């Protein structure tokens, strides 16, 4: 039960934390290009600040 | 020129 | 003494008895914390949303 609670439950809590952060890690890996795309509407909106 | 160049930094950043 | 043998077995595992019950009593109450997080990917919430993001 503990391994069921650990490997099949707690590791899925880790998984549901890892999967919820799986794209984070990819996004963290591609932090600048994700900023280049996911926040692409920042620099373009920055051009009209002045 | 300086306006468009500098403003991209924030984009770059009981039981 | 005859039932002391039972105590030599039932009360021998009396800690083993109750601990297993509470090691089986948490298979459902923890399911609302431990077992919802497996459900939290098995309810397709993150499975669709790892794809949604």
């Amino acid at each position: 039960h503990a391994f069921r609670a650990q490997q099949k439950y707690e590791r899925t809590t880790n998984y549901c934390l890892d999967l919820a952060s799986e794209q984070e890690n990819t996004i963290s890996d591609q932090w600048l290009p994700e900023l280049r795309t996911a926040v692409q509407n920042a620099q373009a909106s920055s051009e009209h600040c002045k | 020129s300086l306006a468009e160049l500098s403003l991209y930094e924030q984009f770059q950043r009981i039981k | 003494i005859i039932e002391e043998i039972e105590r030599d077995e039932a009360a021998l595992r009396e800690d083993l008895y109750s601990a297993d019950r509470k090691f089986a009593e948490y298979y459902n109450v923890l399911e609302q914390i431990l077992g919802v997080l497996i459900k939290l990917v098995k309810d397709l919430k993150l499975e669709h949303q790892h794809k949604y993001n």
